[PDB]
């Protein structure tokens, strides 16, 4: 996916390599990519 | 499983 | 007003409401009905 | 510190 992450969001990986997404406005984390709405 | 806790991340 | 599907309201030890999202398995103080804490 | 609520893993 070439799109940037939207404002407030950061991507990290779990130890076992799963992408997850951190929302620093709402203080949430999720496997849902904020660019796609899917995990 | 659940995604990592916010306060663990920061 | 009802929360979105998969969401629940809980309370902290000091009685502050917060929102539990069982679809994504996360929590926030920001009410998803309004976008404010 | 920011205000973040209890974590899902801790309360579920």
């Amino acid at each position: 996916n070439e799109k940037p992450l939207p404002e407030g969001w950061e991507m990290r990986f779990t130890v076992d390599g799963i992408p997850y997404f951190v929302d620093h406005n709402r203080r949430t984390t999720t496997y849902i990519d904020p660019r796609t709405g899917k995990s | 499983e659940a995604p990592p806790c916010y306060m663990d991340v920061i």
